[PDB]
Formats: structure tokens, C-alpha cells, sequence
RNA sequence: UUCCUCGUGGCCCAAUGGUCACGGCGUCUGGCUCGAACCAGAAGAUUCCAGGUUCAAGUCCUGGCGGGGAAGCCA
RNA sequence: GCUCAUGGAGAACAGAAAUCUCCAGUAGAACAAAAGGGUAAAAGCCCCCUUGAUUUUGAUUUUCAGUGUGAAUACAAACCA
RNA sequence: CGGGGUCGAAAUGACCUUGACCUAUUCUCAAACUUUAAAUAUGUAAGAAGUCCUUGUUACUUAAUUGAACGUGGACAUUUGA
RNA sequence: GGUUGCGGCCAUAUCUACCAGAAAGCACCGUUUCCCGUCCGAUCAACUGUAGUUAAGCUGGUAAGAGCCUGACCGAGUAGUGUAGUGGGUGACCAUACGCGAAACUCAGGUGCUGCAAUCU
């Protein structure tokens, strides 16, 4: 027969890990989630009560609701065609705050800072951030760094 | 070097292990409670052998624990019926040690017909001071090997207390 | 020999946190104590620390941090003989003594110090500190009694009884402290008021003096040194209470040195590592003696 | 012995070739190399393999064994 | 090959998951009278093998082996 | 409140296995059952008190047509332990 | 402290044989073992519905004009955010 | 800088064996009338801080230590892998082109950092 349970192909998924067994450090509970934050979902195994079914294992959503012990998270999910909005009510155990956001609210703090900066003399900060362009001309030395000649070596055996 | 790391009595625990329930383990119990002046606890049995014949939870044995002046009292008294002589294999290797003893009228318990023939499993726990390190709540810790008790130390204080000896090896 | 662990065993040994191993922390309950509704999202939940040691009561007014926890107040028992009590800095009175002190010493930083006066005239009521009508409702702390046992007469529900009268609202049930009858599950409060005061204490001072006096001696020395009777053990706990209530604003000490000064003596006393030269140097010498025939 | 394998060869399917080991037996050494760590004392026979003496670990143990090592 | 069933003292057969196992025949000892029959009494068991489930397995669960049986049809 | 499997060393009858004592022991045990996850001052073992295995309907996740059933999740207003 | 032989009366007695157990090594493996661990595929984000400052509402929340949410007003425009 | 209470990260913190420990603090320690709990005041509770001791716990150091952590043009740009070809090869498989890129091993180094409050020659 066949099977299609909640947690089914989840053996190494709600593993906990190796040497990070036991309960969770307090600062999980101590942290602060309010709506509009943005939060990436890893399940605890230790945890059975909130926990998100395997779909949204390293899922990132939105929250949109906050409880005594839970916090209600906004999901987009594909559905054949289209994208369906999914809101899951998780304990925050099985929740952690996205990096990405913070490293992106510095860059805007940042880029405010250079705009302020360089408006009291109008030099056209050019704020946009740039891929990595191509290396720019240079001379390279041989002082104390002679070519050193190298060939293709034979086959040997080495066993 | 040896302020107070002398070697103390803990506890003297007094088994009677009976083979069965029942008036037996009644009169065993009453046997203990003059002879320590405590309630003695009954002790149940693990899982059935049908050899011995025992059943699971069917109360075989009765114990109890003294500690003080009292152990150390009855210990005389049991080591006066020992002759003042113990094997080295009674001694632990940990520090503690052990002897039984057979018709406990050798002691105290004359007779009372209403009770019995019973022995003993004396069991005599060494400890220095400083020993609830392991058995308090709040940090727990293990005792230091310097200042942990062992077979050379107590046989020597066995010896020195008592004047007694020791057989074979 | 047999004391020996395996390389796999030591890989493979996951260690209890820190305070685990030191057997100080109980993480299972920390986590429901600090725990905070994520609704009242950075509102602060405050324990009411009560430590015992020997010689020394600590009671302390902790909120939680994922940086490290943080004391608004904190209340010992070697500050009370600025208030009038030397000795018994352990018993259940100078529990008492300390609740309502670091109550006090809170609230009055607060700025809880006029309203919410708590309860002056003892009487071994049960009673919590009620809200006022508009007013500022009460400040709220839990008891974290920590590894100690939950037990009917233990003293750090005397710390918990003195900040309740003190004006804190610490929500209890009064089936663990003192005088509480188990057959008829209420409370007596004669015998929580003598306990208040020391009358466990002065009762065993008079039935040892009508005893055994040797004892008398040894212990309760120091009330003898300097003048106390077991009739004169209420007065100065009850005006200790009112100095508490007149000023528990926290004189600290002198300090008799500063940081450097104390801490020069120990670096110059502390043991120091060695460095990897001298670790090769140590090698290479116990190669050529232990190794080079000596 | 290459014969006793070339003649081997016949039983197995595919194909199998015949090679002449840099190492010393059975040993992942080259043969300078366990000469010159037999010519000192880093080798220690066993039953039939070797065991080698290491610069980690504690010094008691490695002269307990391998003392041929260090009376230099 | 599939499915069903059984495996027990020298032989035949039985058993509530609940005493290192009922009966009968055979064997042995003694008696009656020389032998049978008969009267009294004894002995004999790793319950086919290998695993597990329960405080407890002959029995409860899986595989193998051997004995027997049913099926193996339309062309 | 306590720590398990297992091993080692000891104690009359008592031996391989009865009961007692100590040391080690990251789980090598137990958590009704299948397997896999998870769990050590516990989710295990013992003890105390209990009926929240209650009421009212709503929302969400899985299977999915984003239907039903089943199961589960987090809340709300009560009443309780 | 398994099973055998020899000196042996036996011995918590010895010499030897064979097994198991222990220690350090050694050869080889795992769809339903694994400390570790890719490549490719996969989620989110890269601003005007944004950021910042000031102070208004609440029956929620707070020890508390403390917070939460929603707001008024004001500042930052085409390099407005790869 | 040491110590205590409460912690954060949770072995650079653990483990084995030794050594040392001013001051203070923690600790062991002393007693059983009361609250309280046990077969046992051993644990738990209460009283004293008095009669003593750093012996242990605790802190630190030591170890060509086990373990753990970090790094490396160490192995190895290897194994493996995305993409391509009317490439080779009877096939099994293998090379080449444009890309990504390990683990073990080897070597080297390190062995708790830190927050709030209080207290200490
Ligand atoms: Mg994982
Ligand atoms: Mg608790
Ligand atoms: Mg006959
Ligand atoms: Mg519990
Ligand atoms: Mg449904
Ligand atoms: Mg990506």
C-alpha cells in the first residue's frame, strides 16, 4: 500500500542534529516578532506541538499574526499554475528572523547617510550598488619574481 | 596532608532477604525494628524465577539503614561474632565492606519465640567528610580521587580501630 | 585501567549547557518563567530571585535579555545590621527582613512607594497587594526558588510573604507557609506572626536555657555578647521593618581600595599559562633527560 | 608471483593488470622511506603488520615503546 | 510453484499462554503361578530446527526442513 | 522527586539470575503497538491531586478540485484541574 | 570465573592447548548506517504600499504615554537604491 | 584581576591524571526545639555562623595528553557534478571543451569569551 502521511519523508528533515540534542537556548523565546517581519522556517524535532508540515521547510513568509505562544505566517505556494497565500499559525521554536531583511534596512540607513552626506555639495553619489565589473589595466613586476617555467609531468603509477 | 579527611561510617545497612511473604517477613521485619529502633522498609522483587520461587512485587526482603553511634554499636556487636577476623575478598575495591552472620540470637534478640531464626547481610558504608558533593541538589559534583575512600585505606583503618585482622590476601 | 573513556565516547558526548553541568540552572523552568506572551512584546518578566547559602540570603529583581539576564534591585542580608539585625542573617525573619526590603528599594526607584504602602501592621494574614482604583496596578514578579524544594515552612516564602506585604504583587497560595493546618486545609496565623519574629527562635533559647546550657553556649553566643534575650528578639525585628520603610535606598560600601588596587595582588598571585615556546622547550628537555639515559 | 597472477587473470572477467608496487609490502611507504624510518626506531613490528611512532601524543608511552628512537 | 494443515517419551494421540506436559500401548521391578493374562508400583521429554512477543511460552508471531492434502483451467 | 540499559567490585543461607551497597555509565534503556523521528534535574520510573478525553461555535495546515471526510495546528469567549 | 590435557590429593595451585572478552592495529562494504558533504535544482529580498522625525486613538498591553496597530503633520525624488 | 547570585553563546567550555590556591566569598562543616520529610535529620526542612577545614567541591595551571575549535597554494582543483559534441571505445566505460567543487588524510595554531548587580588586598 501506499502512504502520504503529515510527516512522511521527514527522517533526516526533523532530525535535530548532531551534539545540538536536548532543549533549545532561550534566546528563540526571547526573541521579538512583531507583523511584516520576515522569517525563515526550520522545524525543531524536539518541538511537536507548531510545527509547519515538510512543504515549508526552508520556506520564508511573512507574519501576519502574533499569540501567546505562536506567531501566524504568510506563505506563497504553487499550485499547478498559479501561487496560493498559506498562512500557517507556527511556535516560534520553529522560527528564526530572516537575515537578509537587516542586511538590507543597513544598506538603506546607509544609503540615506551617503545622500545627506554628499547633498551639501551636490557630487552625485550614484548610490545604486554595481555588479562586479572587469579588472582594469596593470603592470605586473618581476622583481624578485622571475617566470618560473613549469612542464606536463609523465605517468607514474603512485600505488 | 590529613586534617579531616578521616574516614567516617556513612551507613550500616542490615538485609534479610527471605525467600517468601508472609509471617516470615513479618517476623524478620519485627527482628530489625528492636534491633535499630527503626521501622524497617520491605523490599520487593524484580521479576519471577520460578526457582526460588518468587513472584514479581511480592515483597522477599526486608532491610534497613542506620547511621551514628548506633551503626557503629551494632557493628561491634557483630564483629564480637565475627571474631574480630574478615576475608579480604569482603572488602570493595571502593572503600566499603560487608559480612553475614547466622542466628541472630548471637545478639539482643535472646529469643522471643514468637519470632524466629533469622541472619543477616551486614553491609558497612565508608565515606570521608565532604561527601553530599554527590548527593545534593544543587551543584552536584564527583569527590576528588585523593580524598576518595579505597580497599588499602580502610582495611588499614579496620585494622588500626578495633584491632582486628585480616585473612588470606 | 578502568577509569578510561573512549575517543568515540569523548566525540560523541554532547555537554549539558554550562549551568546544567555546575548544577545551578533548570533550564525546563527558566523557559516557562521568562517566557514572555509574544502579544506584550518586549513587556519585561520580572522574577523575584530568592538564593540561600550559607550565611548570606540573596534576593535579587531579574528580567531576562538574550545578552545576559539584568537586575533592577538587589537585597542581601549582611546590609541588615543597618537596620538592627546581626545575627540569625539566615533564618526565616531575616528572609522576611530581605523580601520586604528589596520591595521597598524597588518601589520607592519606581516611584510605587506612596501608593501600594503594603502592610504595616503585621497580623500572619494572607493577603496580596490589591490594585487601587485609578491607579497604577501594582508591580507584578514570580518567585524562581530555583533547585529548592517547594516546602511547607521553608524560608524563601518568607522572602516571597515580606515583598508581598512589602507592596510587590507576587501571586501565591498560602498552603506553604507556616501555621497552614493539612488536615483542615487553612491557615493559621498566630504561628506565622511568631515566625515572623523569631518566636521559633526565642522558644528554643528559653527551653535551651531551662535545659542544657552548655548549648546555650556554644550557640546563641553572640546574643549573649551582646545583651539579647529571647523577649528582646521581637522588638528589634519590628523596628528593623520600620527603618526598612524609612530608608532602603541602598548606601553601598566604601569599598576601603579601587579595581586596580585590589586587583594587583591577584594578577601578582595568579597562576599564569605558558606559552608555546616554553611548552617545546618543557618537550625537548624531558626528551633529553627521561629519553637520553638519564 | 606474476606469473601466479597472470595465470589468476584467466578466472576473472574484464581486464586486470599486473603492477609492481612502489611501497614496501602491504605498507602505504615508499621503500627509501620505510628504510630510513627502520634505520631509527620509528618502527615497531607486530604480528604481521607494523606500527609507526608519531611525534602527537603523550612522551611516556612513545618511549615506553619505541626507545630505540630516542637513545640517539 | 501457490494455498491449507501437522510435527510432542520407543509407538498412536491430546492440551485454557498459567507447574521442566494428560492418556493408552511398549519397557523395567516386585508379586500370583513356569510363561502369558492379572495385582501393585517405577523410569523415560531439551514438545522438528533458527529467531522474537509477555512476569510466564508446548501453545502467541516469521523463515527453513520434512509428511500429507487441494489447485494447476479456456485455448 | 529520582535516573535508565549494561558492566565491574563486594555482602549468610544465596548459586548464572532473589535482596542490599558502591563506582562507572550521552542513553547503548523505557515512552501500548509497526517503523522512523524526538526526549535525561524529561516526554522515561515512583508518588500527590485530578477529569481540559468539558462548552460555544469560527479560522488555519495536510490529502486537495485548494470539495468532503479523517487527523492535526493556533486563537477567541466561558468553566475547570 | 568457558572447554581440554600434564605436575598433581586439592588449593583464591602451577605448566601448556583451544575458545570466547579487552587493548592497539589491519583488509573490505552498506537502497532501507553515518560524523562530514557537493554540483544541479529551490525559498525570500534588493524601497514611494519605502526610510526617518514629531505626537494623536484604543475597550488590547504595560509597573508606567510603556508598547502594538492604525493615523495627522514634516523631511528625503529620478542612480529611487543590482 | 579573584569570588558570589542571575545569565547569554553552549566542549576553545568536555574527559583522564597530577600540582597550587593571599584576601574575601562559595563550600564542607556543627545541632535537632520548632515548620517539614525520610527505613535512616544520608537527601529535604529548620537553627546556629558558634566548635574546625581548604581535605574535597569550586578556580587556575601543567600534559610532544584523548576530544573539540579554527586555518591552510596538505591532500586536491582530486573525487563527484551542470552543460556540449555525427568525440573514442564491441561494450563496460573513458577522455576533451565551457563551468562548480568536496570529505577523509597531512601540517600548524588554540583549549572558554562575555553581560547586569554585589563584594574583595
Ligand atoms: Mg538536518
Ligand atoms: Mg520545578
Ligand atoms: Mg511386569
Ligand atoms: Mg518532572
Ligand atoms: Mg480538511
Ligand atoms: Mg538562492
Amino acid at each position: 500500500g501506499k502512504s502520504h502521511g503529515y510527516r512522511s519523508r521527514t527522517r533526516y528533515m526533523f532530525q535535530r542534529d548532531f551534539r545540538k540534542h536536548g532543549a533549545v537556548h532561550l534566546s528563540t523565546y526571547l526573541k521579538v516578532y512583531k507583523v511584516g517581519d520576515i522569517v525563515d522556517i526550520k522545524a525543531n524535532g524536539s518541538i511537536q506541538k507548531g510545527m509547519p508540515h515538510k512543504f515549508y521547510q526552508g520556506k520564508t513568509g511573512v507574519v501576519y499574526n502574533v499569540t501567546k505562544s505562536s506567531v501566524g505566517v504568510i506563505i506563497n505556494k504553487m499550485v499547478g499554475n498559479r501561487y496560493l497565500e498559506k498562512r500557517l499559525n507556527l511556535r516560534v521554536e520553529h522560527i528564526k528572523h530572516s537575515k537578509c531583511r537587516q542586511e538590507f534596512l543597513e544598506r538603506v540607513k546607509a544609503n540615506a547617510a551617503k545622500r545627506a552626506e554628499a547633498k551639501a555639495q551636490g557630487v552625485a553619489v550614484q548610490l545604486k550598488r554595481q555588479p562586479a565589473q572587469p579588472r582594469e589595466s596593470r603592470i605586473v613586476s618581476t622583481e624578485g619574481n622571475v617566470p618560473q617555467t613549469l612542464a606536463p609531468v609523465p605517468y607514474e603509477t603512485f600505488i | 596532608q590529613n586534617p579531616m579527611r578521616d574516614l567516617k561510617i556513612e551507613k550500616l545497612v542490615l538485609n534479610i532477604s527471605v525467600g517468601e511473604s508472609g509471617d516470615r517477613l513479618t517476623r524478620a521485619s519485627k527482628v530489625l525494628e528492636q534491633l535499630s529502633g527503626q521501622t524497617p522498609v520491605q523490599s520487593k522483587a524484580r521479576y519471577t524465577v520460578r526457582t526460588f520461587g518468587i513472584r514479581r512485587n511480592e515483597k522477599i526482603a526486608v532491610h534497613v539503614t542506620v547511621r551514628g553511634p548506633k551503626a557503629e554499636e551494632i557493628l561491634e556487636r557483630g564483629l564480637k561474632v565475627k571474631e574480630y577476623q574478615l576475608r579480604d575478598r569482603n572488602f570493595s575495591a571502593t572503600g566499603n565492606f560487608g559480612f553475614g552472620i547466622d542466628e541472630h540470637i548471637d545478639l539482643g534478640i535472646k529469643y522471643d519465640p514468637s519470632i524466629g531464626i533469622f541472619g543477616m547481610d551486614f553491609y558497612v558504608v565508608m565515606n570521608r567528610p565532604g561527601a553530599r558533593v554527590t548527593r545534593r541538589k544543587r551543584c552536584k559534583g564527583t569527590v576528588g580521587n585523593s580524598h576518595k575512600t579505597t580497599k588499602e585505606d580502610t582495611v588499614s583503618w579496620f585494622k588500626q580501630k578495633y584491632d582486628a585482622d585480616v585473612l588470606d590476601k | 585501567q578502568k577509569d578510561a573513556k573512549s575517543s568515540a565516547y569523548s566525540s560523541r558526548f554532547q555537554t549539558p549547557f554550562r549551568r546544567r553541568r555546575e548544577g545551578k540552572t533548570d533550564y525546563y523552568q527558566r523557559k516557562r518563567l521568562v517566557t514572555q506572551h509574544k502579544a506584550k512584546y518586549n513587556t519585561p518578566k520580572y522574577r523575584l530571585v530568592v538564593r540561600f547559602t550559607n550565611k548570606d540570603i540573596i534576593c535579587q529583581i531579574i528580567s531576562s535579555t538574550i545578552t545576559g539576564d539584568v537586575v533592577l534591585a538587589a537585597a542581601y542580608s549582611h546590609e541588615l545590621p543597618r537596620y538592627g539585625i546581626t545575627h540569625g542573617l539566615t533564618n526565616w525573619a531575616a528572609a522576611y527582613a530581605t523580601g520586604l526590603l528589596i520591595a521597598r528599594r524597588t518601589l520607592q526607584k519606581l516611584g510605587l512607594d506612596e501608593t501600594y504602602k503594603g502592610v504595616e501592621e503585621v497580623e500572619g494574614e494572607y493577603e496580596l497587594t490589591e490594585a487601587v482604583e485609578d491607579g497604577p496596578r501594582p508591580f507584578k514578579v514570580f518567585l524562581d526558588i530555583g533547585l529548592q524544594r517547594t516546602t511547607t515552612g521553608a524560608r524563601v516564602f518568607g522572602a516571597l510573604k515580606g515583598a508581598s506585604d512589602g507592596g510587590l504583587y507576587v501571586p501565591h497560595s498560602e498552603n506553604r507557609f507556616p501555621g497552614w493546618d493539612f488536615e483542615t486545609e487553612e491557615i493559621d496565623p498566630e504561628l506565622l506572626r511568631s515566625y515572623i519574629f523569631g518566636g521559633h527562635v526565642s522558644q528554643y533559647m528559653e527551653e535551651l536555657a531551662d535545659d542544657d546550657e552548655e548549648r546555650f553556649s556554644e550557640l546563641f553566643k553572640g546574643y549573649l555578647a551582646d545583651d539579647i534575650d529571647a523577649d528582646s528578639l521581637e522588638d528589634i525585628y519590628t523596628s528593623a521593618h520600620e527603618a526598612i520603610r524609612a530608608d532602603p535606598a541602598f548606601k553601598p560600601t566604601e569599598k576601603k581600595f579601587t579595581k586596580e588596587q585590589y586587583a594587583a595582588e591577584s594578577k601578582k598571585y595568579r597562576q599564569t599559562k605558558l606559552s608555546k615556546e616554553e611548552r617545546a622547550a618543557r618537550v625537548a628537555a624531558k626528551i633529553a633527560a627521561l629519553a637520553g639515559q638519564q | 608471483v606474476v606469473e601466479g597472477l597472470r595465470r589468476a587473470r584467466y578466472k576473472f572477467p574484464g581486464q586486470q593488470k599486473i603492477i609492481l608496487s612502489k611501497k614496501w609490502g602491504f605498507t602505504n611507504l615508499d621503500r627509501p622511506e620505510y628504510l630510513k624510518k627502520r634505520e631509527a626506531g620509528e618502527v615497531k613490528d607486530d604480528g604481521a603488520f607494523v606500527k609507526f611512532l608519531s611525534k602527537k601524543g603523550s612522551l611516556e608511552n612513545n618511549i615506553r615503546e619505541f626507545p630505540e628512537y630516542f637513545a640517539a
